[PDB]
């Protein structure tokens, strides 16, 4: 039982901003790296961003590299993504997912184990 | 897929033997030379750490023994050498008309003593205890003349057993055992680490241990080998037994010069009555105390085994009688009234006496002269433990002599380990 | 926690208290000799660590692969379910081998760096 | 100049004589104790400096921001209008805070480095 | 080989045994003084290497050019045809000059690095 | 070569009455004096 | 044959042999040793 639940999203006009968030339970939140994956209406799956388990290392796909921030709060069991300078090409369902990189002491994965249902973002 | 990763600062250790330094807050022990103290001796409980202890292989004990002997010798070294006193003495009885217990105990002797100038002698009278002199065939000598020179303890240096703490050098740590009912060996699961031990009072005694720690719950009986009669049994009590000792004689101390800046102190006379030294023990407390000891002894020997206590068997006074230093006098007491029973499933008085010529720690060849104490003496302490030995019954007798066992009874909770903060483990990274 | 507070915890958790341990390693003849010896010991560990290419780092990794014969008890098995005191016994007979390898796969690195810096 | 020659000058000028001062820090029982102590003192500073992530450097800097509560005194008009002896008193009540922060924002870096090197 | 085994070999060959020599530098008053001094000597060499910008390294090169006045002897003539004991005499009068240059062309580097890190 | 470096622009507080250099000199002088009398003839035979 | 200066007659010459020369020494007399206490813990041993 993994509970990854996305919120936020909605329709924002180009050049605007929004914040998505994902609350999570079941699994020790602080034990896993998490990512956001984009499902554009016709692309299916695009990786967007990755944050490590301590919230100190972040990685981005070039297309959002100068615009998006990925952040973590281990007391709240919350993953979030702050979007800025939105463009029409960013319309997609944004999924909260658990997986990707690991701690160097724990069997690195490089795959996603769990998925939320996805927040809808329309620009 | 895994690579060697090096970690420095890893919390591991090995058993080790090192030099500990002391700290405390003149005295025979050089407390003024031992003062890097710590007002905040922090203790860190180690959760989920189980360590094996062995109090019989604890080198902290051997160091404590050596440090005490060394301090004693240094402190009482720069004092008057009473070599001029190894002379023939002419003695009679101090109180020849006395019909009491003290009849014959104090001798009244004369000397031809040296003085400030080498050209003169002086006639001196002084009192001696019977145990300090030998008849040589009137015609007495001091007992030390048989083996050694004797030094007068400096009158300005106190024999009070001021607490000493032992602290680890950097790179080392001291671990407390802290389990209840810890019998001296094996895996305490309640281990904690400290920089420095609690203070230990260097109380020196035989037969019964005084002024030490108490067992937390029940009497604990410890031995290197409980079935080996060649070993001593150390018994730690969970309750104190109070003992009141006295020297009921008002003595007058006199002094003379025996050389160029040297003075000899001696027992001059007795004011009031002459009475025997003694110690008072609550009768009920003592009987309860042994009942507890027997109950615990039966755990090793059987609840259908008869256990009896008996009188010490022989040897010199340091092993046949109880001994201690109270007010500066050295007392020897007869414990035969305590160890007299047989257990099967008001006050007690120990007669005592004192002597001024003392051979400490079996150091034959170096005698000390204890100067007399002016006035009367009262000294109160508790018995916190005892030392026993062994002969369908078991016989237990008081033991003693080897002072290391007195210190084993305080240091049983500690061990010293060396910290080794470097190690490796597999991780998933390649440097570059 | 405090000094050795993590001794009973797992290797992973205890790896976060290395600073605490490091600061407590470094601060009449018998006592003076003990102080001199503590210094010599400290320096020997620092020298050794420096030889391996690991200088001021409390944690550093290298190019020596872990051999499966060196008690290769899985990975999460040791980092999450073992303490450092236990690990120190699991590989106690291999530390000299490992240390020799660490020194060797350093001297090789220094020569490679010296040659690369010589290219124009 | 020479040893402590810059003691009366500004922090700016004094920062250029660090080598001079460093070389004069490092070289019967009481005399021997003094020598042993000087070594222990020296090593403690080197250990501390190494823990902070600053090893073989006379000058280094880090990711701990300066707090305005720690004697906020401009920059350029103070750095070059103050001596080190004066500065030392201006922040004497904050050095323990600063030192603690310097260690924390190092242990974090070592963990981040170890994780990055683990990305295949 | 072993300690000093390479002493009669050429400089090139001997440069590969530096680890061996370094490990043999580290471990009643007269003897205790000898031990304290061995530590002070060791630390002075380590301090000097740190000042020159060469810390946890057995081999390191710098930005000080070799001056031909400092006993120029070709290049292969030295490395493949001379022992370190001979080289030590060839330039014995120049070591203080060289050391001074090594310290100066470090302080210049530390300042340049400090300024580059100040750019945003 | 007992080199001296003028500390230009340095002002510092001195207190000669709390200067422990004095105490060390005092103790060292007494100690040297006393050590020098150890390998010598005692005249206790003259106290006549 | 070793010397600091072999031409200086004031110096000693140390000669190292390549073969041992065996020497057998003795005190061919059965002596009896006696002892006397001469003080409180001191004893003198002598040829009796
Ligand atoms: C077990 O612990 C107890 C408790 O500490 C200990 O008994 C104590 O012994 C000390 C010293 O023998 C007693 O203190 C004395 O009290 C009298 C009271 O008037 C003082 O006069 C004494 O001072 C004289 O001696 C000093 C020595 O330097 C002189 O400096 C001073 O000027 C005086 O001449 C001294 O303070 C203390 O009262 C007892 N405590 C009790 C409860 O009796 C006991 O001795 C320990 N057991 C053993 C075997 O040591
Ligand atoms: C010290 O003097 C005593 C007294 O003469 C010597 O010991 C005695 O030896 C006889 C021999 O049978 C015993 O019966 C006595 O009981 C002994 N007396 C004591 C008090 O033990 C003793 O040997 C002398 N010490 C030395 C070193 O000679
Ligand atoms: C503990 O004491 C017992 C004695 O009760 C020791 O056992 C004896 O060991 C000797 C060794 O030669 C044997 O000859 C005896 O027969 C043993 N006694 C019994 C009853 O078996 C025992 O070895 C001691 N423990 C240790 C570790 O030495
Ligand atoms: C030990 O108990 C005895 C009693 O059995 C005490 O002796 C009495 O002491 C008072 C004190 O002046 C005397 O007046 C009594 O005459 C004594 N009685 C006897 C029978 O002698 C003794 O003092 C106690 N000793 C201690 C140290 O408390
Ligand atoms: C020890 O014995 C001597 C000798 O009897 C005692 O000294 C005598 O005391 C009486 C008492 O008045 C004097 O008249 C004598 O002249 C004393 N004799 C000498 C030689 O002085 C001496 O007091 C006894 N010691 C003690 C402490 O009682
Ligand atoms: C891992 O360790 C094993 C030994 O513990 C190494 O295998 C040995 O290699 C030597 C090379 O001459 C052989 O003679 C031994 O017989 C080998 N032992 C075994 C058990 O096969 C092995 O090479 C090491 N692996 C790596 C990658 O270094
Ligand atoms: C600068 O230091 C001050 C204190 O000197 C920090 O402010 C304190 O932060 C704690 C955190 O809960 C508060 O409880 C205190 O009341 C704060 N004190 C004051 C005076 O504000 C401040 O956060 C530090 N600033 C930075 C950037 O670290
Ligand atoms: C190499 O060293 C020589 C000296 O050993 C330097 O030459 C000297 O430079 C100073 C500079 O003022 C002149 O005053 C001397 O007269 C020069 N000496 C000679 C013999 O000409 C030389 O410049 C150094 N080379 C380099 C590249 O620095
Ligand atoms: C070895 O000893 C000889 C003999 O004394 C030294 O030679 C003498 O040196 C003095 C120096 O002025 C001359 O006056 C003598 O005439 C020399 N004597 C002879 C016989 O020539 C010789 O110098 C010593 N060697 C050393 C190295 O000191
Ligand atoms: C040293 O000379 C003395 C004196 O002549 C010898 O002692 C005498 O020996 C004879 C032999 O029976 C005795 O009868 C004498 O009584 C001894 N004299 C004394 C004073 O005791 C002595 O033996 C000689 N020493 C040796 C070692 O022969
Ligand atoms: C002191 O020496 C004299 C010398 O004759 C002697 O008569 C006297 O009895 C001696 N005194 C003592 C106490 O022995
Ligand atoms: C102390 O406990 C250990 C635990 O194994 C036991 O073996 C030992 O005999 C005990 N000591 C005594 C005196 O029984
Ligand atoms: C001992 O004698 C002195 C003599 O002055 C007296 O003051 C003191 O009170 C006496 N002590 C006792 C216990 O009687
Ligand atoms: C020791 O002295 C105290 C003083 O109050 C007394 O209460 C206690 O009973 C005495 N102990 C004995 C055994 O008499
Ligand atoms: C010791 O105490 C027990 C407690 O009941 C008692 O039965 C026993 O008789 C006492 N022993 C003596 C000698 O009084
Ligand atoms: C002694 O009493 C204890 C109490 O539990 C019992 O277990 C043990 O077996 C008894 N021993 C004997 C010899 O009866
Ligand atoms: C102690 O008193 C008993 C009672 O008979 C006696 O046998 C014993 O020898 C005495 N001990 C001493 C040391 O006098
Ligand atoms: C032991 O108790 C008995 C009981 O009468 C007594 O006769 C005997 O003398 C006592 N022994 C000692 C040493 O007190
Ligand atoms: C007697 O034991 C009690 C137990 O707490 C202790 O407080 C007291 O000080 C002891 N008596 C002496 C003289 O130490
Ligand atoms: C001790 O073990 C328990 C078992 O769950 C664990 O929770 C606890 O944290 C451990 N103690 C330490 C210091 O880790
Ligand atoms: C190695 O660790 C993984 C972690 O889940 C475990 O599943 C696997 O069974 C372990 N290997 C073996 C041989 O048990
Ligand atoms: C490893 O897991 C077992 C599972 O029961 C646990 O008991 C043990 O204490 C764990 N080890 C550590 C170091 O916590
Ligand atoms: C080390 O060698 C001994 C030799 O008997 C062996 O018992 C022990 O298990 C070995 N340790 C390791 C880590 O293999
Ligand atoms: C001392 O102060 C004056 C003021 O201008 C300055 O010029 C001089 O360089 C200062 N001395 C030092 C050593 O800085
Ligand atoms: C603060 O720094 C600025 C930088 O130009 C300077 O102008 C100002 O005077 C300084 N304020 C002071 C020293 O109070
Ligand atoms: C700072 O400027 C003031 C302005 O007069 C000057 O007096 C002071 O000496 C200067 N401080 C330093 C360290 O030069
Ligand atoms: C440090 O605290 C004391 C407390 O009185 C204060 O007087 C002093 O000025 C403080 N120092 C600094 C640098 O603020
Ligand atoms: C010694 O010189 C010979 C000359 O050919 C050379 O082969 C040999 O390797 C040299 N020895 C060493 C230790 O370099
Ligand atoms: C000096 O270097 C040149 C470079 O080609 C070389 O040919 C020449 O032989 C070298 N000199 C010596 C003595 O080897
Ligand atoms: C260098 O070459 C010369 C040529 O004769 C030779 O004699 C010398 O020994 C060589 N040096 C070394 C270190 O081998
Ligand atoms: C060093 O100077 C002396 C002075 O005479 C000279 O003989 C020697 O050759 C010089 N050494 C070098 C390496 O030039
Ligand atoms: C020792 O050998 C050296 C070798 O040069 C020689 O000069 C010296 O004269 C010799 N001395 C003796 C005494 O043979
Ligand atoms: C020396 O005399 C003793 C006397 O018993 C005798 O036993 C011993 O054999 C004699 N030794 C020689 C060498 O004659």
């Amino acid at each position: 039982e993994v509970q990854l639940v996305e919120t936020g999203g909605g329709l924002v006009q180009p050049g605007g901003s929004l914040k998505l968030s994902c609350r999570a339970s079941g699994y020790t939140f602080s034990s896993f790296a998490m990512s956001w994956v984009r499902q554009a209406p016709g692309k299916g799956l695009e990786w967007v961003s990755l944050i490590n388990d301590r919230g100190g290392l972040t990685f981005y796909v070039d297309s959002v590299k100068g615009r998006f921030t990925i952040s973590r709060d281990n007391s709240k069991n919350t993953l979030s993504l702050q979007m800025h300078s939105l463009r029409d090409g960013d319309t997609a369902v944004y999924y909260c997912a658990t997986g990707g990189m690991s701690s160097a002491l724990q069997s690195s994965k490089y795959y996603f184990d769990f998925w939320g249902q996805g927040a809808l973002v329309t620009v | 897929n895994l690579w060697v990763t090096v970690y420095y600062g890893v919390p591991v250790w090995k058993d080790a033997e090192t030099t500990l330094f002391c700290a405390s807050d003149h005295n025979v022990w050089a407390t003024h030379a031992c003062v890097p103290t710590d007002p905040n001796p922090q203790e860190i409980h180690l959760e989920n750490v189980t360590e094996e202890f062995n109090m019989w292989k604890n080198n902290m004990v051997e160091q404590m023994h050596e440090d005490i002997i060394s301090l004693w010798d240094q402190s009482l070294k720069p004092c008057v050498k009473l070599t001029p006193l190894c002379v023939t003495l002419q003695c009679t009885n101090y109180a020849p008309k006395l019909r009491s217990m003290m009849r014959g105990e104090i001798k009244n002797c004369s000397f031809n003593m040296t003085t400030e100038l080498r050209d003169k002698k002086q006639k001196v009278y002084s009192l001696f205890y019977r145990l300090d002199v030998v008849q040589i065939n009137k015609e007495y000598r001091l007992i030390n003349c048989n083996t050694s020179a004797i030094t007068q303890a400096c009158p300005k240096v106190s024999f009070e057993p001021i607490p000493i703490h032992y602290c680890a050098p950097a790179g080392f740590a001291i671990l407390k055992c802290k389990d209840k009912k810890f019998n001296g060996t094996g895996p305490c699961p309640s281990v904690s680490t400290v920089q420095c031990t609690h203070g230990i009072k260097p109380v020196v005694s035989t037969q019964l241990l005084l002024n030490g720690s108490l067992a937390e719950e029940e009497v604990i009986i410890r031995s290197e080998n409980i079935t080996n009669n060649a070993k001593n049994i150390l018994v730690q009590l969970n309750t104190p037994v109070q003992i009141n000792c006295t020297r009921p004689s008002n003595n007058t101390v006199k002094s003379i010069r025996i050389g160029p800046g040297q003075a000899f102190y001696y027992f001059g006379d007795v004011l009031g009555h002459v009475r025997m030294a003694h110690c008072n023990i609550s009768k009920a407390t003592w009987n309860e105390t042994l009942g507890k000891v027997v109950k615990q002894l039966r755990k090793h020997f059987g609840n259908n085994t008869i256990i009896r206590f008996a009188q010490s068997s022989g040897g010199d006074l340091e092993v046949t009688t109880h001994s201690f230093n109270c007010g500066g006098e050295f007392f020897y007491c007869n414990t035969s009234g305590l160890f007299n029973s047989t257990w099967i499933s008001d006050s007690l008085i120990l007669p005592c006496w004192i002597k001024q010529i003392i051979n400490m720690w079996q150091r034959i060849g170096q005698a000390m002269y204890a100067p007399p104490i002016q006035g009367v003496i009262r000294c109160v302490s508790n018995i916190t433990g005892l030392i026993l030995t062994r002969d369908t019954t078991e016989t237990f007798r008081p033991g003693g002599g080897d002072m290391r066992d007195n210190w084993r009874s305080e240091l049983y909770k500690y061990k010293v380990v060396k910290i080794e903060p470097l190690g490796v483990a597999p991780t998933r990274c390649k440097r570059r | 926690l405090g000094f050795l507070g993590a001794a009973g915890s797992t290797m992973g958790a205890a790896s976060m208290t290395l600073t605490v341990q490091a600061r407590n390693l470094l601060s009449g003849i018998k006592q003076l000799q003990a102080r001199v010896l503590a210094v010599e010991h400290y320096l020997r560990d620092q020298q050794l660590l420096g030889i391996w290419g690991c200088s001021g780092k409390l944690i550093c990794c290298t190019n020596v692969p872990w051999n499966s014969s060196w008690s290769n008890r899985n990975l999460s098995e040791i980092w999450d379910n073992m303490t450092w005191l236990q690990w120190d016994k699991e590989i106690s007979n291999y530390t000299q081998i490992i240390y020799g390898l660490l020194e060797e796969s350093q001297n090789q690195q220094e020569k490679n760096e010296q040659d690369l810096l010589a290219l124009d």
